[PDB]
């Protein structure tokens, strides 16, 4: 019937002034564009079919052709930036926004999907979709007493499109649009569907990936406790975005970081810092590094939750990126911590893994480790116990690594190693 | 001790094809 048509046949059908022939040709185009391997998007564009599909989007009298053209244009817009641009240049944004209010649920869903692709292209098309007024009808589709009444796929597509409206920086989404979307996003963040939860967490992670004012916009809605609960979830697709969001939040002020701590986040990090998925370990160690850069009371809460031994463990054995994040965490700890907190860090066994990491090739991690060692030595100076620490480093074999780094190509490593050896060895 | 923000995402376009 409409299977395995040539683009020539599709064009002949769509060029006929018979709406039923046009519908069948558009369905053939949809089926061609829905094939697993290499859909002929470029051939369809070159045939000049995008304007015809956009015109069909407005055939209120023929809902099937609306649906077929919406599907075809969705799949064209799923391709390269040039193909999405081809869809946009045909005038598809306002037509899809108009279809958002269609009485046919499948057509409205297809329009949601298409606008999601368009906005997902980048910040320019995102903001253009916003300027055409998509947020109001999109959110109206979700203004129901109980989200569970909506079809699962429909709700998932709406959540994903909203997440794409929150995505990308340079520039970040308009502030008024973020404020308009956030309430519905919190409501979705309390939904029970794993995919909806994952995409809501991804949206929140986008919104928190910026200055402290954006983070404040998010945290003032009260989402941090729910984010921590989701941090404790079993599904990795949920934990990953939740963890990214929590990390973004703790990159902000001390008060926002304290909101993360007050919600019980630290209690989850024994598992996160031992998670078998390397990316979770890296992201959790980076989050810990930003928490240890906080106040001394926040460092103390890190201590009380027994997380210093887990940092020692990650420093001792882990993927090198995770070990680098752990070195950052240790240096921040030693920079902001009290003498008591620093000696506790040493008592947990940080020196040996920290010295073993000086064998790496990355210069910046070497500089970070040397700064942490300098801070620990200052702490030991205020206690007059520098010789015990020097003996601990020498027995470990770290003095050899430092006197070797004296000959490092980088100037900062050279000077820091020489300062350490001149002042304490 | 300064806070370190996340590294840039390398996935610059998020789109979905309907099969």
């Amino acid at each position: 019937g409409t299977v395995n048509w040539s683009v020539e046949d599709i064009v002949k059908g769509i060029n006929s002034n018979n709406l039923e022939s046009q519908l069948q040709a558009t369905q053939a185009a949809r089926k061609l564009l829905s094939r697993e391997k290499q859909p002929p998007i470029d051939n369809i564009i070159r045939a000049g079919l995008i304007p015809k599909f956009v015109s069909f989007l407005g055939k209120t009298d023929c809902s099937p052709i609306q649906f077929e053209s919406a599907w075809a244009l969705t799949n064209i817009a799923s391709g390269t930036s040039e193909q999405t641009k081809a869809v946009v240049d045909g005038g598809a944004i306002p037509a899809f926004i108009s279809l958002l209010a269609s009485p046919h649920a499948h057509i409205s869903e297809q329009a949601v999907w298409a606008l999601g692709n368009i906005a997902g292209d980048g910040s320019a098309f995102r903001d253009l979709v916003i300027k055409h007024g998509a947020i109001d009808p999109l959110l109206a589709l979700l203004a129901v007493p109980d989200l569970s009444t909506l079809a699962c796929g429909y709700l998932r597509n709406l959540t994903w499109t909203l997440s794409n409206l929150c995505r990308n920086k340079n520039p970040a989404p308009p502030l008024d649009a973020v404020e308009q979307i956030l309430p519905t996003l919190v409501r979705l963040l309390h939904h029970n569907d794993p995919e909806v939860l994952a995409d809501s967490c991804w949206a929140i992670s986008y919104l928190t990936d910026g200055p402290n004012e954006r983070i404040e916009m998010v945290v003032k809605k009260g989402v941090v406790p729910q984010l921590v609960k989701l941090l404790g979830a079993t599904e990795l697709p949920i934990v990953t975005p939740a963890l990214r969001a929590i990390g973004n939040i703790v990159t902000g002020t001390d008060e926002q970081t304290q909101k993360v701590i007050d919600a019980g986040a630290l209690a989850v990090f024994p598992s996160l810092l031992t998670n078998p998925k390397t990316n979770i370990q890296k992201e959790a160690t980076w989050t810990m590094s930003n928490i240890t850069a906080g106040r001394q009371d926040q460092i103390q809460q890190v201590v009380n939750h027994g997380l210093v031994p887990f940092l020692v463990g990650v420093l001792s054995k882990a993927d090198f990126k995770t070990q680098k994040e752990a070195a950052w965490a240790i240096t921040n700890y030693t920079s902001g911590g009290t003498v008591e907190q620093i000696v506790y860090l040493v008592h947990c066994g940080i020196i040996e893994p920290l010295m073993n990491l000086l064998s790496a090739k990355d210069t910046k991690i070497i500089q970070v480790i040397l700064d942490a060692i300098s801070n620990i030595f200052q702490a030991a100076e205020k206690l007059g116990e520098t010789e015990k620490l020097s003996i601990m480093i020498e027995e470990c074999g770290g003095l050899d690594k430092i006197e070797a780094l004296q000959r490092h190509e980088n100037e900062s490593v050279y000077k820091a190693s020489l300062n350490l050896i001149e002042k304490y060895f | 001790a300064r806070k370190r923000s996340a590294s840039p995402t390398k996935k610059l376009r998020y789109v979905k094809r309907r099969f």
